[PDB]
DNA sequence: TAATAATAGTTTTTAGTTTATTGGGC
DNA sequence: AGCTAATAAACTAAAAACTATTATTATG
């Protein structure tokens, strides 16, 4: 865990907000509003238990607890809902900012220095630990702050208060046709961990693009699956964490809940002597399986010590060429292993001399692990994967070492096998060529489920109670039209080749 | 921190679909 | 899909794949690069020695190959024995 | 409370996103009694449905139960009483009450034993969509078998469009692809659309009414044809043209 | 006279049960 | 022209991890 995410949008509610170069043109509030409601619809699926707060500067009235004029606060740090949702969009259109207008001022004079006081005291009211103060705000302009030399000068000594505070806090440039003026009064006031201030952003070109886009995940936090041990042969133990960087996820469970109360209705369940109409207890419980006519009773711990083995832990057996492991020979998705000097101080250096070691040998570690407790102990595989780097020195795979999994002489599932049958050499020639054709380079985050895709689209469909829910697109169909223009008549010449012109592959 | 999602922090920012190119 | 090829037959393999949400990338210090915890060199010639004494094949002569010494997958599960 | 007829009755009062909120319309509803339940049950007559959800097209696509707009609702609530269903407030509705409103009324909003009026006429018209892909000559027949069959003539206004009149509106005959200007046969080829007697300017045997044009110059043409066909030209003695159908 | 040390209180996977499930049959 | 079996999916309980706190003893 260690630490909390949160966020808070400002918004100047002035009159340059509420213009637009050309009517194709959004207003800057209402590109800011939609991207806000974007924002928050990632983070009800994604990290719904994060704190996002709303607050306004610069209209004529104002809601801030101290009262600062001009400073209305919107919506406090409270988990995202779809209430908050409705409330932003009621004014989010060409209508419905006359809406915000009428019932809300907008344009008046104020000091980003109360904005900041404001911003702090929203900070110290949430309790639970946090670890990112991140400031969100929306404008094109700087100077006006700048246009009193005395507002400036407090502005800027609250900015270096709150950056010594740990406060951080990120500008959108937005389209100001004489230009944002970057480096006039901000990035030197701003808090910024690296200078890339040379345009002064005629228009709004920053990171909108990635913010209106909506992810779809659960993205959870890295919790160490355990602290499990390997014991080298009894006695010469080390403590490393185990983790797997792919996770299957799913569907969350539903919820059951009643009709006109809506309420999640608890459900308690028991047994009763069916045979009287009594009770029954856990304590009078008798498992049974016939195989026949004779039946076998068991109860909890006889079933328990059934499964046990070993103590929980991993039990080297020795070492292997990697390439002594067939590649189709498969059991369940692979897991990591990352070392620690939590329990034994020093693992850290015999897992690092390890993998070294074994990385020059070419060799994999066989391991007898038990993952807990009453479990079969099964045999293992650790690959050494070593730390890669990119341009940007980022681990596109970290260090450690792979786990695989070694399957069992009951997982083997042998078939009705035939004969070997070739291929003419020609023939490969062309599928050589047609492969060619629809070749490309696979990545990893090019693909993702459809059907939980368009589960969250009804989801949030529902939430937000339209006429017609969001369509997600399947990137898992293949492009038929695509790939028979890219093929040509390759596809018929290799089907006269070696299927029968007279018999249609159909049978 | 450069290659980090701003819109989650801590994690990978996720290029866009693209598909297939013809070359 | 990829090819498996025996003497007898060849034949392709399916494996399903994840989608980006089954993922999930965290950070790992490389040990290495931390120097309070670089092994000592006889310390890694012990180490390579324990290797050679758990190397679980071996180079066969006149015919050089790598027979195993502890084939477990075809080994039965012993829970249900 | 208000009124007892409102209450015993179960309603899914689930959309009240209206002009009038939901709060409201419900606090009114507990006024009257009406029974609230936030999910459509089988006991519920009918489902409140305001403003459109995707909830609401479930319940379009559940033929289980009555989709009803908040005017029905907010006329009985003004009237104290239950207003009765006809089909203003109807969105989707039970095969029971398929039936009910085929018996009740038939199948627009006219009824079988209430007497239309002006706004249920235009209403039940209104509703129809454009409808205009027949030929002009049943539109004659059949706006001819409604003037006749029910003693409707009695149209204040008849010059070519409907039933039963024959006039010449070109100087050549028999070739009608040209129009001939200075002359007034654009004056009568304007007065052929409007006020209603079906338009004939082909010769043919099935002609029985003599009639001279706005041209004087015509009659000629007329007698000259009058000896291809059995019938005899007669002089001419509203119709602001002064014409004789005998 | 009063500080520290095993402890449960949340998620979180995870590993058994349950079910409605297209094919052949003849 | 009548017949039904593996089964992934769903549904559970169950077990661990990971925080968050505190019944205890020196000790005056």
């Amino acid at each position: 865990y260690s630490g909390r995410d949160s966020l808070i949008f400002l918004v100047d509610a002035s009159k340059a907000m509420f213009e637009s170069q050309s009517e194709d043109e959004l207003t800057p509030f209402d590109m800011s509003i939609q991207c806000i409601q974007s924002v928050y619809i990632s983070k009800i699926i994604s990290s719904d238990r994060d704190l996002l707060a709303v607050v306004f500067y610069g209209t004529e009235k104002d809601k801030n607890s101290v009262n600062f004029k001009n400073i209305y606060v919107l919506q406090e740090l409270d988990n995202p809902g779809a209430k908050r949702i409705l409330e932003l969009d009621q004014f989010k259109g060409q209508q419905g900012q006359k809406r915000f207008q009428d019932m809300m001022g907008h344009g008046s004079d104020y000091s980003l220095s109360e904005v900041l006081w404001v911003c702090a005291n929203l900070f110290s009211d949430v309790q639970f630990k946090m670890s990112h103060k991140r400031i969100m705000l929306f404008t094109n302009e700087d100077n006006p702050h700048g246009n009193d030399s005395a507002k400036a000068s407090r502005a800027r000594t609250k900015a270096g208060d709150l950056r010594d505070t740990g406060i951080f806090l990120d500008l959108m440039h937005l389209k100001k046709p004489g230009g944002f003026d970057i480096s006039l009064f901000y990035r030197d006031i701003i808090s910024i961990a690296e200078d890339e201030d040379l345009r002064v952003h005629f228009e709004e070109s920053s990171k909108l693009e990635d913010l209106l886009r909506k992810v779809r995940a659960k993205e959870t936090r890295k919790r160490a699956l355990s602290r499990l041990k390997l014991k080298l042969n009894k006695d010469i133990v080390i403590s490393v964490g185990i983790y797997n960087l792919v996770q299957k996820a799913l569907k969350p469970p539903p919820i059951k809940l009643y009709r006109e109360t809506n309420e999640p209705v608890k459900t308690k369940t028991r047994t009763f002597n069916t045979s009287t109409g009594g009770l029954l207890l856990p304590s009078d419980t008798k498992r049974s399986q016939i195989y026949g006519s004779r039946q076998i009773i068991l109860e909890k711990e006889e079933t328990e010590e059934l499964k046990r083995f070993d103590d929980p832990g991993l039990m080297l057996m020795g070492f292997k060429p990697l390439v002594l492991l067939k590649k189709h020979h498969y059991l369940r998705p692979s897991l990591f292993v990352y070392p620690e000097e939590s329990l034994v101080i020093g693992s850290s250096t015999l897992f690092s001399a390890l993998l070294i070691k074994c990385l020059e040998k070419e060799v994999a570690a066989l391991c007898r692990y038990t993952p807990r407790r009453n479990i079969p102990p099964y045999f293992v595989a650790l690959v050494p994967q070593e730390e890669e780097l990119d341009d940007q020195k980022i681990q596109v795979t970290p260090p450690g070492f792979q786990l695989v999994f070694l399957p069992f002489a009951d997982d083997k599932r042998k078939m009705p096998f035939t004969e070997k049958i070739m291929a003419t050499p020609e023939q490969v020639g062309k599928m050589k060529a047609i492969v060619e054709k629809l070749r490309f380079t696979y990545r990893s985050d090019s693909f993702e489920n459809p059907v939980l895709q368009q589960h969250f689209r009804n989801l949030e469909a529902l939430a937000l109670d339209l006429m017609e829910p969001e369509q997600a697109v399947d990137l898992t169909l293949p492009k038929v039209e695509a790939m028979n223009k890219r093929l040509g008549s390759l596809v018929d010449e290799f089907k006269e080749l070696v299927y029968p012109p007279d018999y249609n592959p159909e049978g | 921190c450069p290659g980090e999602s701003l819109i989650n922090p801590g994690f990978k920012s996720k290029k866009p679909a693209g598909g297939v190119d013809f070359d | 899909a990829f090819p498996h090829i025996k003497h007898n037959y060849e034949c392709l393999v399916y494996v399903q794949l994840p989608f980006m949400e089954d993922l999930r990338q965290y950070m790992f210090s490389s040990l290495k690069n931390s120097k309070k915890y670089a092994p000592t060199e006889a310390q890694l010639n012990a180490v390579d020695a324990l290797i050679d004494s758990m190397s679980l094949a071996k180079k066969d002569e006149k015919t050089d190959t790598l027979e195993d010494l502890f084939p477990t997958t075809k080994i039965p599960n012993p829970r249900f024995q | 409370k208000i009124s007892n007829i409102f209450e015993d009755v179960e309603f899914c009062v689930m959309s009240g996103t209206d002009s009038q909120p939901k709060p409201d319309l419900e606090n009114r509803i507990a006024e009257f009694g009406g029974y609230i339940v936030q999910n459509p049950g089988p006991d519920t007559y009918c489902v409140i449905a305001g403003s459109e959800n995707i909830r609401v097209k479930n319940i379009i696509l559940s033929n289980k139960h009555d989709v009803v707009k908040p005017a029905w609702l907010l006329e009985c609530f003004k009237t104290k009483s239950f207003v009765p269903w006809q089909p203003r407030f109807m969105i989707h509705m039970c095969p029971s009450t398929k039936e009910h409103f085929a018996r009740e009324y038939d199948c627009y909003g006219d009824s079988y034993f209430i007497d239309t009026d002006l706004n249920q006429l235009k209403e039940v018209f209104s509703g129809i969509k454009n409808s205009n892909e027949q030929t002009p000559e049943e539109m004659a027949s059949l706006i001819a078998d409604l003037e006749y069959r029910y003693s409707w003539d009695c149209s204040p206004l008849s010059m070519f469009r409907r039933h039963t009149v024959y006039l010449d509106s070109y100087a050549v005959i028999n070739d009608l692809s040209t129009k001939n200007e200075g002359t007034r046969l654009a004056i009568k080829a304007l007065e052929l659309r409007f006020h209603g007697a079906k338009v004939v300017s082909c010769l043919a045997e099935g002609v029985s009414h003599v009639i001279i044009g706005e041209d004087h110059s015509r009659v000629a043409d007329f007698k000259a044809f009058r000896r291809t066909f059995k019938r005899k030209f007669k002089i001419l003695k509203d119709k602001c043209e002064l014409q004789e159908e005998n």
